């Protein structure tokens, strides 16, 4: 069922089990996950997910989409499907379980006898099940709720909440400092200054001397800050123009659209492939099939995916992402970091544009919201109704995300914390999340801290 | 759809935490607990 | 890329003007309230860790 | 609109892989 009020309500009961699962999957007994490591990757992957072993979250994240794919499609003929009995809808939401459940497969072991994957790196059988059973509530609610046609506010509030969450297990992580602080910022700081720390916070800034032997956690207090300032500013342009409102009867309420708002949900999906698309790269090149001559041929040098030699993620896509990585400190690659700006600049905007047609906010979309809620006719014209309305919308959406994309690679060289390139992504999505929250639910707000 | 009408259940949540329980304190320590 | 950057120009100048900030109140307002928000997201996974671990040996209780 | 979906979906399919 549809309601503003019930969707936020979905994702955060599922949010809780998240974390209750987590600790298992993070160390248990001796088990160890031999290589993986970055941070951009690990920020997108992190649907309410972290530690060593990858992707226990990931195929929950994706069903979603999946849902979208053939619920409102409608082309290649197979629509009301051969199938015996019938009923449509429901049989497709069915389909889009399948493919799922296909997905995550490859990555668990199997058993050798139909097998049909594996001989790479994979297992994590035993690993991605307890985030299975968390997310397998998700799966359920999905399921139930959908009947074929469903949508729902997730997405965002499970990808904010685990920074938060990362840092806090950073904390108790052991990173082999001496005998721990007992409350300042993690690690690098020397044993003289631990004993103090914990007793309350004089020191620190003002001292007589602290800190510098290889720093990592100053870096994560003035990351925050350079975000902070603009994500709030653009919260606040906006277009108006609404009178004599609600018919007549006359009183009138303002409409707002801040013009970030709708545009900013392609910008996390856009993030999110490419960054993927860096960690996975190596298996296609390196220990699949086939790209030895067809490498050599194809890549002329001056830039081809899955080039010859290529040592960390594969000469292509990758080379054109990111320059060392090196937490943005070394960037004057002239032709690095230039090509990683404008190619991500022009990705964002092509995301903002196809968010417009059927799968988010046009023009004539609206049209009939304002029909339905009558902004007293909004002093119209004797009839053009097709444009008047319009002009505004294509820009609008374009414009949000193009500004939010720009800056998010740029964001990256200034300073993300601990992680060095992570925390960005997270922390627009909680200013986003909160006008969900409370804005949409067209009454009161949040939930929780009552009781009953 | 699914054949089952009742699918999601209260109940096969709570299935889930009771072998759950047994596998995490049983099989390894966490609070002084034998290791199997 | 020509057409996006074209597109991005003319909404700019139309919003500048007919646009401004959140008039001093208002970005207080919601920063105030995502810093409550950010407390009650990451603080939960500090408080499940810190009875967890000193069952099985005491280094802070829990 | 499936067209779009489809390019999406490819997409989202490396992720989770």
């Amino acid at each position: 069922k549809i309601q503003f009020k019930e969707k936020v309500l979905w994702t955060a009961i599922t949010l809780f089990i998240f974390l209750v699962c987590c600790q298992i999957p993070l160390f248990g007994i001796m088990s160890s996950d031999s290589a993986d490591p970055f941070y951009w990757m690990r920020v997108i992957l992190a649907s309410n997910r972290g530690t060593l072993m990858e992707l226990g979250i990931s195929p929950i994240v994706t069903s979603g989409l999946i849902m979208q794919l053939l619920a409102g499609a409608k082309i290649i003929e197979v629509g009301d499907t051969p199938k015996d009995r019938a009923l449509f809808n429901g049989a497709q939401k069915l389909f889009g379980m399948i493919i799922t459940i296909g997905q995550s497969i490859v990555y668990v072991m199997t058993g050798m006898y139909g097998d049909p994957s594996e001989m790479g790196a994979g297992i994590c059988l035993l690993i991605t099940i307890q985030l299975f059973v968390a997310g397998l509530i998700v799966l359920l609610l999905d399921e139930l709720l959908q009947k074929g046609y469903g949508l729902g506010s997730g997405i965002s509030l499970f990808i904010a909440t685990n920074i938060c969450e990362t840092i806090v297990w950073k904390a108790f992580s052991p990173t082999t400092v001496n005998t721990g602080r007992g409350m300042e910022f993690e690690g690098a700081i020397i044993a003289l200054f631990h004993l103090l720390a914990t007793r309350t916070d004089k020191v620190r800034a003002l001292r007589e001397a602290f800190y510098r032997q290889n720093l990592p956690n100053l870096m994560n207090l003035i990351a925050t800050i350079f975000v902070f300032a603009v994500v709030i500013y653009f919260q606040g342009f906006r277009v108006d123009l609404p009178i004599k409102s609600a018919r007549y009867r006359g009183q009138y309420n303002t409409y707002p659209i801040k013009l970030f708002y709708t545009s900013n949900i392609p910008i996390i999906l856009q993030s999110a492939l490419v960054s993927n698309l860096y960690v996975i790269s190596q298996m296609l090149s390196a220990r699949f099939s086939g790209n030895l001559l067809v490498s050599l041929l194809g890549t002329w040098s001056d830039t081809s995916s899955g080039g010859p030699a290529r040592a960390y993620p594969v000469g292509g896509l990758c080379h054109y992402l990111s320059p060392p990585e090196s937490f943005g400190s070394v960037l004057e690659d002239p032709v690095h970091a230039v090509v990683y700006i404008v190619f991500m600049l022009g990705s964002c905007a092509f995301f903002s544009k196809t968010w417009i047609e059927v799968s988010g906010s046009s023009a004539k979309d609206v049209a009939k919201q304002l029909k339905e809620q009558q902004m007293v006719m909004r002093g119209h014209r004797e009839t053009s109704m097709v444009h008047e309305l319009n002009r505004y919308i294509p820009t609008a959406a374009a414009f949000g995300g193009l500004c939010i994309g720009a800056l998010s690679v740029l964001a990256d060289f200034l300073g993300a914390i601990g992680s060095g390139t992570g925390i960005l992504l997270a922390v627009t999505i909680i200013y986003q999340y909160f006008e969900i929250f409370v804005k949409e639910q067209s009454e009161v707000g949040s939930m929780g801290a009552l009781l009953f | 759809e699914d054949s089952p009408g009742l699918k999601v259940g209260p109940v096969p949540v709570l299935v889930m935490s009771l072998l759950f329980i047994a596998s995490v304190f049983m099989l390894h320590i966490w609070g002084k607990y034998t290791r199997s | 890329f020509v057409e996006p950057s074209r597109q991005f120009v003319k909404d700019s100048i139309r919003l500048v003007k007919r646009c401004t900030k959140p008039d001093r109140k208002e970005f207080q307002k919601i920063a105030m309230a995502t810093a409550i928000g950010f407390a009650i997201m990451g603080f939960i996974g500090f408080f499940v860790k810190l009875i967890h671990i000193p069952i099985n040996n005491i280094i802070v209780g829990g | 609109v499936f067209i779009v979906s489809v390019g999406s979906f490819i997409s989202v399919l490396f992720i989770v892989i």
